[PDB]
RNA sequence: UUAAAGUUGCUGCAGUUAAAAAGCUCGUAGUUGGAUCUUGGGAGCGGCCGUCCCCUGCUCGGCGCCGGCCCGAAGCGUUUACUUUGAAAAAAUUAGAGUGUUCAAAGCAGGCCGCCUGGAUACCGCAGCUAGGAAUAAUGGAAUAGGACCGCGGUUCUAUUUUGUUG
């Protein structure tokens, strides 16, 4: 499942080969697993602590922090890998003719794999980092469902 | 512009200045030093405008390196030194010794003291650091780095220095029930006491500060120096105590005296 | 014995002299056939405008169905065997406050205010159901509500719409005033 | 089909004050046209203005006299400020020392003298004088 | 008036106020329960069992004696047809036009009221996506309409 | 080029005949969408009413006392628009306070016989940050009960203050 690519996957704050007395069994073979809070008020989930996939944008089990503007929107695509593009839906007014205007400016923002319990129409948070791609400049911090899909 | 920009236009200076326009095209932009360049005095402005001592800029010159002016005991020979808050300025030869506070309003205010006021300075701690060999760093709102501090000066108190032997003698906690001033905004130079600190957590914390007479308002956290302990100002305040007094008051005032002078 | 509670405090002497009082009329009658489970909440006495007073008994609401059918011989047994005072059967509900932004499940329409309002108005006369109502609104900015009756079941009713108008004022705080139309039947 | 009720009833009491008529069919109910009509019975432009209880949709029977010039309404509901109604009883009150304004307000539906000595605003419903 | 007409007629049921179960009714909540299930057992519309309730019962409105209406009596139970009875005539309607057309190619009113229908079911498929009742993967075509029920 | 132009019309134009309703209908994006949810009360002043106070739950403590009460607080409380306040929002310029440049456009000066001053204030569309209310408009709670609540019954990982010193 995991170890896909060229090169080896690893969190580079833990050491993966500790050398135990006995190399054998009962104690061994549990990897720790390096995780921080972001703060801002926001729990770090479940799927964080006892996942084992690897990440390097990952706000939970990264090197990327959190500060800046706290946004939100609706989950519009999900076709390009660990990343999604989300709507924002705003309303501009106009002086002359007192009257209002939707608009969507819809944005690339980045998804670990950490919330995989995400459809179409799911709302999300997300905060600004830094540039992690030409267009990525944010990362989700929780996702909330939509009506229905009670199953 | 492909460098650091090295002169100042007489309409892009900060109106504290307190300048006027048919006199010249440019402005005195101060040297660089403890204070910025929009919220600081050059020594130029205060001995050519307040003090009225001289008239040109030749003769704010000849005083200046005439070895007469002396900076927090420090003798300095720049026409354009950054004085800012709380900058003990000494004429050593005439016995006259000036405290930079802000007044009631927007502005800088001459403000006599006796030279047992003038050893000291009270001064804002802006951050803590740790040195090579653990040795605790305090940097101070006028950038002076201070080895060895008391260990419970915390990260928006306020030390009292003796200019001559750059020590910490005495200081306030960051605490309601203090007495606290401005530096900066549409509030300058009002005297209250801090009641409530409203805490935000990844932007700026606001606070709530009541005046002696029963007017409130609410400044940043970085606009914040903390001057008393309690009631009791630690240094002379100018005329008024600052107060704020509206515009009603003030014409009330100015009335009063008008006819009270003749 | 026969009253209960909901809340687990013991009851008063009157609400008890009046289960007793309802013991002893199924104890020597032929109710004992309809009131093996059924029984009473609360009950209470209150100043019906004028010289003469009455009754108000609190009904758990899903025994108020059973109750429906017993009503025509209970009554007059009640002012038979007291004075004068007249027996009104006003069933409990509970009003729930509405969900604001500051203050979990939906609370449904039926515990909302006026719903258990216009129950206890439905309740309040139940030989004499609901045909015609309106509302008034004086220069005052108060609500006079009115409600009109059937042509059926006049004689037995009309002599107690004071005690109903005066139990509706007290429950609840709205003036209701009761008419016989003569319209359809 | 029917957007707004209050545009209905304020123009079929309108026509039925235009005509001479003195009794209303106002055939929606809201809470809005009994808080604005209860608004105009405040200010002694209307008298007994009844409500027909149904278990579909209210009546509303007012008793008119002849004190009531024009009765409108400004659809879409636009917000004001305090600042900002000056100048919407500038172009829409026909005089200064008579007329009114009715704006809805968090404080309730509620006339623009009662908002301006509250400081508050809100959308706007309509007029009458 | 109507959708696809410019008729703008008025007629329709008067529900009436009082808000009574009848005195004369000798028919409990139960015994219509089970007249329901028989009903619903036999092959019948709703509001077939509601016409013949209404006819040959006495009963006024079957939510005043039960307390729900007769949809809910299906589903609670569990006979409750899967496909929504108003559709499933439309599309019956829709299949005997298009079974009509394409045994008679030169009749062209008859395509209009095709359209016209085509047009309803559609709007009322997209009412009931939008109220999670058919699936969201549903779809009416023609080329499986008489394969369909 | 602006006003006059209500001859560009959001406020605020016209479409039978003067310029102008597509031949008709369905239909996607857009725009607009019915009723309905807490009413009413009390302590009092002026004499029923225009101003006053009251009708979200829980882990630590200072305004007071004799393990028992109130006050506060590290920390959480369904989300929007709208509305009022607060922060910050360069100067000059626009209103605007003071001031006999001989008036004014100006300018920030000046007046008493070393002394006393001023060098204010408002505005700064929208968007971002905050604090009282939820009337207005739109979303959601549970119907296949994977609904709340109450005390019980089984499966796991970790905290030093302890089974006489220490392993």
């Amino acid at each position: 499942d995991i170890q896909t690519e060229r090169a080896y996957q690893k969190q580079p704050t833990i050491f993966q080969n500790k050398k135990r007395v006995l190399l054998g069994e009962t104690g061994k073979e549990k990897l720790p697993r390096y995780y921080k809070n972001i703060g801002l008020g926001f729990k770090t989930p479940k799927e964080a602590i006892e996942g084992t996939y690897i990440d390097k944008k990952c706000p939970f089990t990264g090197n990327v922090s959190i500060r800046g503007r706290i946004l939100s929107g609706v989950v519009t695509k999900m076709k390009m890998q660990r990343t999604i593009v989300i709507r924002r839906d705003y309303l501009h007014y106009i002086r002359k003719y007192n009257r209002f205007e939707k608009r969507h400016k819809n944005m690339s923002v980045h998804l670990s794999p950490c919330f995989r319990d995400v459809q179409i129409g799911d709302i999300v948070t997300v905060g600004e980092c830094r540039p992690l791609s030409k267009t990525v400049r944010f990362n989700v911090l929780k996702v909330t469902k939509a009506a229905g899909t009670k199953k | 512009a492909r460098g650091p920009k090295k002169h100042l236009k007489r309409v892009a200076a900060p109106k504290h200045w307190m300048l006027d326009k048919l006199t010249g095209v440019f402005a005195p932009r101060p040297s660089t030093g403890p204070h910025k360049l929009r919220e600081c005095l050059p020594l130029i402005i205060f001995l050519r405008n307040k003090l009225k001592y001289a008239l040109t800029g030749d003769e704010v010159k000849k005083i200046c390196m005439q070895r007469f002016i002396k900076i927090d005991g420090k003798v300095r020979a720049d026409i354009t030194y950054p004085a800012g808050f709380m900058d003990v300025i000494s004429i050593d030869k005439t016995g006259e010794n000036f405290r930079l506070i802000y007044d009631t309003k927007g502005r800088f205010a001459v403000h006599r003291i006796t030279p047992e006021e003038a050893k000291y300075k009270l001064c804002k701690v802006r951050k803590i650091f740790v040195g090579t060999k653990g040795i605790p760093h305090l940097v101070t709102h006028d950038a002076r780095t201070i080895r060895y501090p008391d260990p419970l000066i915390k990260m928006n108190d306020t030390i009292q220095i003796d200019l001559e032997t750059g020590k910490i003698t005495d200081f306030i906690k960051f605490d309601t029930g203090n007495l606290c001033m401005v530096t900066g905004g549409a509030n300058l130079g009002r005297i209250g006491v801090i009641t409530n600190r409203e805490r935000h957590p990844g932007s700026f914390d606001v606070v709530h500060v009541k005046d002696a007479n029963g007017n409130s308002f609410a400044t940043r956290l970085s606009n914040i120096f903390v001057i008393g302990k309690g009631n009791k100002p630690w240094i002379s305040l100018p005329r008024g105590k600052g107060i704020r007094l509206t515009i009603a008051e003030e014409r009330d005032k100015r009335l009063a005296a008008k006819q009270s002078s003749g | 014995a026969k009253i209960v509670k909901p809340n687990g405090e013991k009851p008063d002497e009157f609400e008890s002299g009046i289960s007793q009082a309802l013991l002893e009329l199924e104890m020597n009658s032929d109710l004992k056939a309809q009131l093996r489970e059924l029984n009473i909440t609360a009950a209470k006495e209150i100043e019906v405008g004028g010289g003469r007073k009455a009754i108000i008994i609190f009904v758990p609401v899903p025994q108020l169905k059973s109750f429906q059918k017993i009503q025509v011989r209970l009554v007059r047994e009640l002012e038979k065997k007291f004075s004068g005072k007249h027996v009104v059967f006003i069933a409990q509900r509970r009003i729930l406050p509405k969900p604001t932004r500051k203050s979990k499940q939906k609370r449904p329409r039926s515990r909302t205010l006026t719903a258990v309002h216009d129950a206890i108005l439905e309740d309040l006369v139940f030989p004499s159901e609901i045909v015609g109502k309106r509302i008034r609104v004086k220069l005052d900015g108060s609500r006079l509500i009115k409600v009109h009756l059937d042509k059926a079941q006049q004689n037995n009713v009309e002599h107690k719409v004071e005690t109903f108008s005066g139990v509706y004022k007290k429950l609840t705080g709205k003036d209701v005033n009761f008419e016989f139309p003569e319209f359809q039947l | 089909v029917r957007m707004n009720v209050l545009a209905d009833a304020l123009k079929s009491i309108n026509n039925a004050e235009k005509r001479g008529k003195r009794q209303v069919l106002i055939r929606p109910c809201s809470k809005v046209i009994v808080r604005f009509l209860t608004v105009m019975m405040k200010h002694g432009y209307i008298g007994e203005f009844e409500i027909i209880d149904d278990h579909r949709a209210g009546k509303i029977v007012v008793n008119l006299t002849g004190r009531l010039n024009k009765c409108g309404v400004i659809s879409p509901r636009f917000d004001v400020q305090l600042k900002d109604l000056e100048k919407w009883q500038n172009n829409l009150l026909p005089s200064r020392q008579f007329g009114f304004i009715v704006l809805t307000t968090s404080a309730g539906i509620m006339d623009h003298e009662e908002a301006r000595r509250k400081h508050t605003g809100g959308k706007i419903l309509g007029f009458f004088f | 008036g109507r959708m696809h007409a410019p008729g703008k007629g008025l007629s329709q049921s008067a529900l009436p106020y009082r808000r009574s179960v009848p005195t004369w009714l000798k028919l409990t909540s139960d015994d219509v329960k089970e007249q329901i299930y028989k009903l619903a057992k036999k092959g019948l519309t709703p509001s077939q069992i509601g016409v013949i309730l209404r006819d040959s019962h006495g009963v006024a409105q079957v939510r005043f004696v039960t307390g729900n209406k007769i949809l809910r009596i299906l589903k609670s139970k569990g006979l409750a047809p899967d496909l929504p009875e108003d559709l499933y005539h439309l599309i019956k309607k829709a299949v005997a036009v298009r079974k009509h057309l394409e045994r008679n190619r030169k009749d062209k009113d008859a395509k209009f009221r095709l359209i016209l229908i085509e047009s309803r079911i559609h709007r009322l498929a997209r009412y009931y996506k939008t109220k999670r009742v058919l699936p969201p993967n549903w779809k009416y075509e023609s080329s499986t309409a008489s394969a369909l029920v």
